[PDB]
DNA sequence: CAAGACCAATCTTTACACTCTGTGAGTATTAAAGTTACCTATAGCGCCAAGTGCGCAAAGGATGAGCTAGTTTTT
């Protein structure tokens, strides 16, 4: 309301753009790196295997988080806060 | 005169927003970091409109970029004087362009005129910005507009626990700032031609002598200010709570003919000061107040409309709060900052302007301690507080010891408003059943308080679309509208209940109302004190009180005894003996061992006939703790006393009985037996005093004690939960 | 105590910010009395020449008295604000100022305060130090009247008293070059078992040139606890060798002055041989 | 950082109640660690020592540890205080001391602290400034390890810098004579615009006699705005005459030295001449 | 091709106008003492008039003597 100039922005398919590798270093930080069953599966893999889902229509991206779940919205806040962060940086210089 | 200050990402706040300031505006709380804390804000953003290098302020945490401070101000005032066609002067003008020249530019020629020259208010917002490199933005890139703003709405801190009586800087910055005469004109070479006139024996001595002083002293020139302090000091006469009475007396007189509205805040105005030195603080401070308005009828040379200056207080004393509230009335507020779960400050408002004039002039002491706490117990009769203060009985539990009871009504509950500041002051409102059901003997059918239907009236939320989990709670408004019949059985003459018990409505009469914080106990505090399991320690605290309390009459004592007990039977006509030989006295004198032999003989044999007519007379053992909770002026299963069943003319046998048990045998208990008397205390004191003999361990007696007093203990038990909960919130 | 004022002067720990001092001499040497200033007269003056409305500025100051009711001015206050009202302005520069002060209004009264000063050279240039005591001894001299120096603005007055203590040969040799005969030097020093002696040390010298070749060298003998006075320069080389003085650490603290006939007699060490022994060695 | 600290003092103003920076270079200069020093083992060991019941001292300080229970002692102020439970007791000598320290405890140890000194002889006798300079060159030359000069106690690590601001000529004249290769004299001076300059005064001398005789004379030199050398005592005598000064205040800036031509070679005036201005007088 | 980002200082500082002495709703609205303020800087060579110039550049004697000019960068 204290501005006199408006921009809009979106972005294209923000949900199935992310990086799986992206949400496992975001998360890796918060989850202790042990194995969870003897030495085949670790507790961070098998926390992870509750979120992921291999898309039979997008079998070419691979794994993806799927919108329609649960947890989508917190893990994306999560990931995204890095570039919410370079964003506000690069605005605060342009007031 | 500042409308919003909003801080975003700073120290210890996340998103605060201060509104709604008035005059007399006072802070407090437990936090007073957070009070620290703004004070440093407001000190920071007044330091960067005056372009001054300081230290910037931390961020709350590292996972933002960005810290904001925004400032508001009401500039409506200075826009009616400039805009006005006759002033004609070089600062309206220039005001003009530089506050609303652009923003007036843009608008066409409908909006000016007719919708905005009649009642609107003007706003300037100023936003500063500080990043994470430690770099400083301001949202309006222009020197000018920061200097007018600050020379316009000037800040003025005062700190009493550290102020040197002897610097009168302050005084002589309002002073200077505050007059509207240009000391420009005042010629040096007249002024020292007027001295040396004025004294010497030879003309021009004076102005050779400063001449020859000023070759030897040449400094720098005066400063404009400099010239007008000495102007001043030249002019008048002479040169801690008198300190801060000038200056705010200074600061309310010299404003009432300038266009200029300073903004003060003061630090602990009470440090080292008797209470009445407060009040006589604050009474002058109003009197000043009230001398120069003109409203109404009061007009006359001397009477201004002009507005006042706004003063923030920071006090931890409840006197100054009391006089604040009681004096100036709706042109106060009271903040409260306390903390969050994750730990943050907050800041909400206080109810403290009243309708009811009568609670206006009764104000006092504890209504102001209310505000000093962070866990209030309200109660209607005087019983419950001498239950819950109870220092023996609050020794085992360290934590309703930090809870304040107070004795409230209706209308004073009404006019407090507890659940304005229900966050920042949790409570609790203990009541009675009897308040909200009604018991009749003579019609077989209980009946609904009005209190009750106002209870059903709030829960029942019209406007509304459906949600899984409040059908339960229509369900029980319609079960308690239905219950209004409730068709029964009373036995024993109108005394007991088939089978209600009174516990089930009770218990879900509190789920329903845990909501609106509110607890009904099943009975009263007598009730509560005197149940089936503590009829042993009853007894025990009567045959003492008989052991301790009843000494002979006589001076001689031996004799007495020894002619009353020739004179009267001591098995049959033991009662008549008793009446006239053991008196209840203060001071208890010590007998002969043959004496106090037969003392102790008789006072068994009164003990051994009153607990044998005790268990002949009745049978159930019920009836016993009947009878006990009600000659201690109270009621049971019925919601009967004595005078209601005397009015009612039922039970004529029971109440027999207990006349003659008062005026038979129980005669020297009677003064002990009228509300209000003391035997609470006694009681409470005997019992915890005989379990700690018993059982040495904390938890041992602390569960003892739940066992006899289940009611009182649960609400304890409940309170202190509830304070834990809250424990860290509220405490600095 | 009123006819002969004593003052104390310390530049270690002088704040520049407190001009008490100067206000107290210039209130106590004043030829003036204040009592016939009066108070409504100026006020009503100011008043006539600042409010163009008749009765503005009294109207003001008699609403700011009311609320500020204090202890009436003393009679020091008052003419400590006048004198502010009456002129145009509020280390070295103070000491200097000080003095100055002192000397100018000395001239016209009878009263004559005495004056310590303690470390006058703290943090001080060496050309500083030099330029305050050429600066004190010209104001010194402007007023001096003497057979033909004579007419206005020159007086027959006696001067106040002044004391220093320095630690700075440059200060002693000033004060010995340009007063001459109006200045003494004291030596402290000490007793066997424990006690504070004072003796003079000669500073006044007949001979013109001793006292225009006056330098550094000649002003470090009056710091010196052991004198040793030679004539060529083989000497001054032998007994400064670096080598041989370090092997007697008793010997370093002696100075070693070259001296002739005329030098020894215009110095004198005989006179203040009790504070400073010295050896003279011949052939 | 923490391998070249800044170590900053000032003797104005200077408290000698606190040690803190003593405590600081202690601490910071030591190769043990303290961790390995059992709290136990020693409680028991002073309880045992100090006690005729065993465990009472154990019963004292756990029952006063309940009671003023705080924050727990960091690194640094166990290991002050066991460096005080060791040790017999805690203007110049704190200032001596400090150097003293700073040379002893950086001998074994590969950090090398820089230090700037403020004003070193304010408030000080000249002999004692000289006195300070020389106890510090001892304790140069004490752990120097150069040719023949080996043996335990003598090591080869390089010395912290150290920078001094001094007004006196005395400190200067030590520095010069006692150090010699291992020191450099900065004169800072002005631009004309408005700026700070930083230039180097030689003060390196080939030749021993010069150095040796080494005077007041000689360092007053340093302190000069504008130097007029002569080859005679006549120009001397003519150039000092105070009454021909008198009535050219612009010449009394200058100072006047008599050089002869090796004088002038070891002194080398050319080398400094944007700071110090100079003009040769011959015939 | 066109584009947000368009320097610092320009002397400083302060302050209501009115008829009414407490109050003001313009279609586009600063100035006036006070105090500084300081300013400043020049070859080829010689000669006589001593810097405001004149002559000559062959001595020398008033127009034969006759003569040259570094690197690099921007460019």
């Amino acid at each position: 309301i204290y501005g006199s100039s408006y921009c809009r922005l979106d972005i294209s398919s923000f949900f199935n753009n992310i990086s799986f590798d992206d949400v496992k270093q975001s998360l890796s930080p918060y989850i202790k790196d042990e194995y969870l069953i003897g030495t085949e599966q670790k507790l961070i893999d098998a926390i992870l295997n509750s979120v992921g889902y291999e898309s039979p229509i997008r079998k070419d991206k691979g794994m993806i988080i799927p919108m329609g779940f649960r947890t989508s919205p917190a893990i994306s806040n999560i990931v995204f806060r890095k570039m919410d962060l370079l964003i506000q940086d690069f605005c605060a210089k342009k007031g | 005169t500042i409308e919003s200050i909003r801080v975003k990402n700073l120290l210890s706040f996340d998103d605060v927003i201060l509104r709604d300031f008035r005059d007399i505006n006072c802070i407090i709380g437990r936090n007073n970091v957070g009070k620290s804390n703004l004070l440093k804000v407001i000190r920071y953003f007044y330091a960067k409109l005056e372009n001054k290098k300081v230290i910037p302020l931390d961020f709350h945490t590292n996972y933002n970029a960005v810290g904001e401070i925004t400032f508001t101000f009401d500039t409506t005032r200075i826009k009616k004087i400039v805009t006005s066609r006759k002033n004609n002067g070089r600062f309206h003008k220039h005001i003009y362009n530089t506050l609303f020249k652009s923003s007036s530019v843009k608008l066409n020629f409908e909006e000016l005129i007719a919708r905005k020259n009649s009642t609107n208010k003007s706003f300037f917002s100023l936003t500063l910005t500080i990043c994470k490199d430690d770099s400083v933005m301001w949202s309006v890139d222009d020197p000018k507009v920061r200097s007018l703003l600050a020379t316009l709405y000037p800040f003025l801190y005062i700190e009493t626990r550290h102020i040197d009586l002897y610097d009168w800087n302050p005084i002589w910055k309002l002073i200077s700032n505050l007059n509207s005469f240009n000391f420009d004109d005042v010629d040096h070479d007249e002024l020292v031609n007027f001295l040396d006139e004025k004294i010497s024996s030879r003309k021009g001595d004076y102005k050779k002598y400063i001449d020859r002083v000023v070759s030897v002293i040449d400094t720098k020139p005066y400063t404009y200010k400099e010239k007008v302090i000495n102007y001043i000091k030249v002019a008048i006469k002479g040169d801690s709570n008198k300190f801060l009475e000038t200056l705010l007396h200074l600061l309310i007189t010299l404003t009432r003919t300038e266009f200029i509205s300073p903004i003060v805040y003061i630090d602990e105005p009470e440090v080292g000061l008797h209470p009445k030195l407060a009040e006589s603080f604050v009474s002058n401070l109003n009197k000043i107040y009230s001398k120069f308005k003109k409203t109404s009828e009061l007009s006359g040379p001397g009477r201004y409309k002009t507005p006042y200056p706004n003063i923030f207080y920071s006090t931890h004393s409840p006197s100054i709060l009391k006089q604040t509230i009681k004096l100036f009335g709706k042109d106060q507020q009271v903040l409260h900052f306390s903390k969050k779960k994750d730990g943050s400050t907050r800041v909400n408002k206080i109810n403290s302007t009243y309708s009811d004039e009568r609670f206006l002039n009764i104000f006092s002491d504890n209504e102001a301690r209310l505000f000093f706490s962070e866990y209030i117990v309200f109660v209607e009769g005087a019983t419950e507080l001498e239950l819950f203060r109870n220092l023996s009985l609050l020794n085992l539990y360290p934590a309703f010891s930090l809870a304040d009871i107070y004795d409230a009504n209706e209308v004073i509950l009404a006019n407090i408003n507890p659940g304005y500041s229900k966050a920042s002051i949790p409570f609790v409102i203990i009541k009675d059943i009897d308040t909200l059901i009604d018991y009749s003997i003579k019609t077989e059918k209980f009946s609904l308080r009005p209190l009750f239907e106002k209870m059903i009236k709030e829960l029942t939320k019209e406007f509304d679309y459906y949600d899984t989990g409040f059908g339960r709670v229509r369900k029980e408004i319609d079960l308690f509208s239905d219950i209004q019949s409730s068709t029964k059985k009373h036995m024993d003459s109108g005394l007991f209940f088939k089978r209600f018990s009174l516990h089930n409505l009770s218990s879900r009469i509190n789920k329903v109302s845990r909501k609106l914080n509110r607890y009904f106990m099943t009975t009263t505090i007598e009730g509560a004190l005197i149940n089936e399991q503590s009829l042993p320690y009853f007894f025990n605290w009567i045959g003492d009180v008989i052991l301790t309390q009843m000494t002979i009459n006589n001076p001689n004592p031996d004799k007495f005894i020894e002619a009353m007990r020739r004179r009267y039977n001591i098995k049959s006509q033991v009662v008549p003996l008793f009446k006239s030989v053991f008196c209840i006295g203060l001071n208890h004198p010590v007998y002969s061992s043959a004496v106090d032999k037969q003392a102790l003989r008789i006072k068994l044999s009164f003990l051994n006939y009153l607990k044998r007519k005790v268990y002949s007379d009745f049978n159930n053992e019920k009836e016993i703790v009947l009878a006990l909770r009600l000659a201690f002026g109270g009621k049971t299963e019925t919601q009967y006393t004595l005078d209601k069943l005397r009015k009612d003319g039922e039970a004529e046998l029971f109440r027999e009985k207990i006349k003659n048990y008062k005026n038979n045998e129980l005669f020297f208990l009677e003064p002990q037996m009228t509300k209000t008397s003391g035997w609470v205390t006694t009681f409470l004191n005997y019992t915890i005093e005989k379990i700690t003999s018993e059982e040495s361990d904390d938890d041992r007696i602390r569960q003892k004690l739940s066992f006899i007093f289940p009611e009182i203990i649960s609400i304890i038990e409940q309170a202190s939960s509830s304070i834990e909960a809250e424990e860290s919130s509220l405490t600095g």
